[PDB]
C-alpha cells in the first residue's frame, strides 16, 4: 500500500462503493450502462497503471 | 463478433502496457535524480555553479583542504574565479536566487538567511569544525572568567531562546520532512474528477429518456 | 596588536594563528561552512496529471 | 525497460552527461590545448574525461 497514500485508498473505496450504488440504481430505475462501464474500466485502467508504475 | 472481440481486446492490452510502461519511466526517472544536488558533494556534477565569498573564511578553508571531495571543489571555483566567486554575502545571497549556483558560507549566516526568507534551504551543514568566541590577547584571568561564565549560561537556560529570538523574524510556511513516494491528491485526482463527470452524464443520459 | 581593546566580541571563526596569537575562550557558537542552495519548487502539472 | 533506459540518458548531452556515460565518445586533438587543460586542473568529471 506504499505506491497509494491512505485517502487515495479511502477515495478508490468509496468511488467503488459508489459505483456500485448507481448501478444498482439504475437496475431498478443499454447506452447508459454501457458508458458506464466504459468509465469505470478507464478509472480502473488509470489506477492500475499508476500503481503498477510507482511500485515498479 | 469473435474477431472484433479480440482485436479490441489486443488493443486494449497493448494500451494498457504502452500507458504503464511509460508512466513507469517517467516515475524512474524522476525519482533516480535527486531533488537537491549530491549533499555536501557537488563533485561529479560541475552543471550547477557552486562557489563562496571571495577570500572569505571559506574560501581559505577549501583553499588548505586535501581531502577529496573538497579539493575538487577548490579547483572548480579556482578555474572560475571570476564566476563563482562573489564579494559579498548578499551578492552571493542575489546570485544563488537569480541563478542555478550554490552558494557555501557559514552556518550561521544560512540558518539566519533561511529564517529571514523562505525561498532558500540549507542542504549539508557542519562540514567543517570552528566556533566563535571573545578573546584577549595575553594570557589574563579575566578571559577564564568570561568563559566560566559562558558554562554558567550554559548550565541553565537563557542561550536558547534570545538565540531563536534573534534568528526567529518572521515567519515559516510548513515544509515536509519525511513525505514518502506516495502519489500526491494532485497526481491523480484528475481520474477521480473524470470518473465523476462521465458517472454525472452517464446518470443525466439515463435520466433523460 | 597595541591591546587597544581588552574584549574582542565578533563572528571569529577560531582559527590556528588566532589562537596562536590569542589565547581564545571557549567557542560562544559552535558551526562550520554550509552549502547554500534555492528550494526546489513543486513542478504542479495541474490534477489532470495522468 | 526499454523507455527506462532510452529516457534515464539525457536527450541532450552535457558537461556532466558525457562523463557519467560510455555509449558515446568524446575526443579532441592530441595535446592541442584541449588535454592539455584535462590532465590538470582536476575536476570530478572533467578528470573522468581525461582518464
Ligand atoms: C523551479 O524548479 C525548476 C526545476 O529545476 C527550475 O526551473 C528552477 O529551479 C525553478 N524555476 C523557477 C523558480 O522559475
Amino acid at each position: 500500500l506504499n505506491p497509494l497514500s491512505p485517502d487515495i485508498w479511502m477515495y478508490i473505496l468509496l468511488a467503488y462503493l459508489g459505483v456500485s450504488c448507481v448501478l444498482f440504481v439504475i437496475a431498478r430505475f443499454a447506452l447508459s450502462t454501457r458508458i458506464v462501464g466504459g468509465i469505470w474500466w478507464f478509472f480502473t485502467l488509470i489506477i492500475i497503471s499508476s500503481y503498477t508504475a510507482n511500485l515498479a | 463478433t469473435r474477431i472484433v472481440g479480440g482485436i479490441w481486446w489486443f488493443f486494449t492490452l497493448i494500451i494498457i502496457s504502452s500507458y504503464t510502461a511509460n508512466l513507469a519511466a517517467f516515475l524512474t526517472v524522476e525519482r533516480m535524480e535527486s531533488p537537491i544536488d549530491s549533499a555536501d558533494d557537488l563533485a561529479k556534477q560541475t552543471k550547477i555553479e557552486y562557489g563562496a565569498v571571495e577570500d572569505g573564511a571559506t574560501m581559505t578553508f577549501f583553499k588548505k583542504s586535501k581531502i577529496s571531495t573538497y579539493d575538487k571543489m577548490w579547483a572548480f571555483m579556482s578555474s572560475r574565479r571570476q564566476s563563482v566567486l562573489v564579494k559579498s554575502n548578499e551578492e552571493g545571497i542575489q546570485r544563488v536566487l537569480t541563478s542555478d549556483y550554490a552558494f557555501l558560507m557559514e552556518s550561521t549566516t544560512i540558518e539566519f538567511v533561511t529564517q529571514r526568507n523562505c525561498n532558500l534551504t540549507q542542504i549539508g551543514g557542519l562540514i567543517d569544525s570552528k566556533g566563535y568566541g571573545v578573546g584577549t590577547p595575553m594570557g589574563s584571568p579575566y578571559r577564564d572568567k568570561i568563559t566560566i561564565a559562558i558554562l554558567q549560561l550554559q548550565e541553565e537556560g537563557k542561550l536558547h531562546m534570545m538565540k531563536e529570538k534573534w534568528w526567529r523574524g518572521n515567519g515559516c510556511p510548513e515544509e515536509e520532512s519525511k513525505e514518502a513516494s506516495a502519489l500526491g491528491v494532485q497526481n491523480i485526482g484528475g481520474i477521480f474528477i473524470v470518473l465523476a463527470a462521465g458517472l454525472v452524464l452517464s446518470v443525466f443520459v439515463a435520466v433523460g429518456e | 596588536i597595541d591591546h587597544k581593546a581588552d574584549l574582542a566580541v565578533a563572528p571569529l571563526a577560531i582559527t590556528y594563528v588566532r589562537e596562536k596569537v590569542i589565547d581564545f575562550s571557549k567557542p560562544f557558537m559552535t558551526l562550520g561552512i554550509s552549502i547554500l542552495y534555492r528550494k526546489p519548487n513543486g513542478t504542479n502539472p495541474g490534477v489532470f496529471s495522468f
